[PDB]
RNA sequence: UGGAGGUGAUUUAAAUGC
RNA sequence: GAGCCCGGGCUCCGUGAGGGGGGAGAAGUCGUAACAAGGUAACCGUAGGGGAACCUACGGCUCGAUCACCUCCU
RNA sequence: GCCCGCCGCCUGGGGAGUACGGCCGCAAGGCUGAAACUUAAAGGAAUUGGCGGGGGAGCACUACAAGGGGUGGAGCGUGCGGUUU
RNA sequence: UCUGGCACGGCUUUUCCGGAGUGUAAAAAGCUCCGGGAAUAAGGGCUGGGCAAGGCCGGUGGCAGCCGCCGCGGUAAUACCGGCG
């Protein structure tokens, strides 16, 4: 059986558009907007995301529409299970 | 590291002062 | 001779030696010109009342990251644009935008933000003409408009 | 036993890592 | 004999498109500069040149290099 | 070193030996010389270790030479990578 | 629960009420004398190292926060929040 995380809340999908340097990713999101996005700590050291990955996004308590923290990185298989499930389109992810 | 340094600064400077002198 | 003039009538070189390297004692330079008293706004001064433009959330430092709470005020005479770090948990909420904040500093006038955070000179403690250590605690007062 | 010069010098061994 | 006014000059306060740099963020790129002789020793003042780190010339210095070769000194 | 006399210079780092101003210089430049801001270090000597495309001494047979045989060519046995299921 | 605490038994009785003069050269200040008369206003900070002067449980999980510095929070936190000490 697959287990795949979904956003919860006002918890966003989103896919990785330009590394800025340290941490710091600028993230087309599931609304429409670009956010800059925060790595937290307790992620960079478990994973290596690169531009073109899809994740959920966690954004701010302040500017929202404008910074998050990306909280979780999905693999490509998850991908491909989000995209039959229609939780993503394939339109959103190629941008 | 000051041959570095030297030059950048004099570059900076006429650079700049080229700027004043104009 | 270890420096210095020894000798009875001498001494003016003396007087004007020391006043000529105490000038670099950057504090004592900095006070008595009065440079602490021109720069970092306040004009001076121990508290600074200002109404709250807005709410915005900064990022923490180089170890670090979390959201800490900061308004931006704007001091009313002396009409200068405060970014702010502000005391508490939850607070951020009993602040709302367009009360009176009353403003100090936080850890050493000399700029020094406190380790964590960047930029932030300075404190609040009011909202409403009623603080924010009264308001993380339920009983005492609760805010108004 | 420990110190200062003068001149051969050796290209057969390759950028990076949070 | 004041304030007042007028024409010009000079200076200072509130505030402005644009523009300079700093201490940073450290996940993109280029290179390997220095730190080991860093793989062409390194620095140094001066001058030119190169996208960059930097290279080269001339003079200096060892805070200079590793044996080797030669020379001195308790 | 220990004393006595005078003189220059320093007062954490980086900003910066820069800006501005003045002085000097044909020019190139020099002399003089901040502040805003930012940091819990900058630094020095020695110790240990690891390291260097460093030097000496000594061994080795998973070393190399010397030497004998062979793997890599085929068929098959086997375990694996992959693919298939 | 022997630092101390509680029951219970007894004592005294700051504030508080009432009276005398005072003082006023009118009050108030109500003090001061006397009668009545109750165990009856206590809190704030900190407790990782510095400073130690002071440690466990529960929550939380490099978050939210703490922070004067050095750091502390990345799933057993003495450092955060709450409680208990």
């Amino acid at each position: 059986v697959i287990r795949v995380p979904l956003p919860e809340g006002n918890q966003l999908f989103g896919v990785v558009e330009q590394a800025l340097g340290a941490g710091w990713m600028d993230v087309r999101c599931e609304d429409g907007k670009i956010r800059r996005c925060r790595i937290p700590g307790k992620l960079r050291r478990r994973v290596w995301i690169r531009v073109g990955d899809l994740v959920i996004v966690q954004p701010w308590p302040v500017q929202s529409d404008k910074r998050g923290d990306i909280v979780y990185r999905y693999t490509q298989t998850q991908v491909d299970w989000l995209l039959r499930k229609g939780k993503i389109t394939q339109e959103f992810l190629t941008g | 590291m000051r041959w570095k340094w030297i030059k950048k600064r004099i570059r900076r400077l006429k650079r700049q002062r080229k700027k004043e002198r104009g | 001779g270890k420096k210095a003039p020894n000798g009875e009538f001498a001494g003016r070189k003396l007087k004007l030696k020391r006043k000529k390297f105490r000038w670099s004692d950057i504090r004592y330079k900095r006070r008595v010109l009065r440079l602490k008293e021109k720069s970092d706004p306040l004009e001076g001064a121990p508290q600074a009342r200002g109404i709250v433009l807005e709410k915005i959330a900064v990022e923490a430092k180089q170890p670090n990251s979390g959201m800490r709470k900061a308004v931006r005020v704007q001091l009313i005479k002396n009409g200068k644009v405060v970014t702010a770090f502000c005391p508490g948990d939850g607070a951020i909420k009993f602040i709302d935008e367009h009360d009176e904040v009353i403003i100090e500093g936080i850890g050493g006038p000399k700029g020094g933000s406190m380790g964590d955070i960047p930029g932030i000179r300075y404190k609040v403690v009011k909202v409403n003409r009623v603080s924010l250590k009264e308001l993380v605690k339920g009983r005492k007062e609760k805010p108004r408009r």
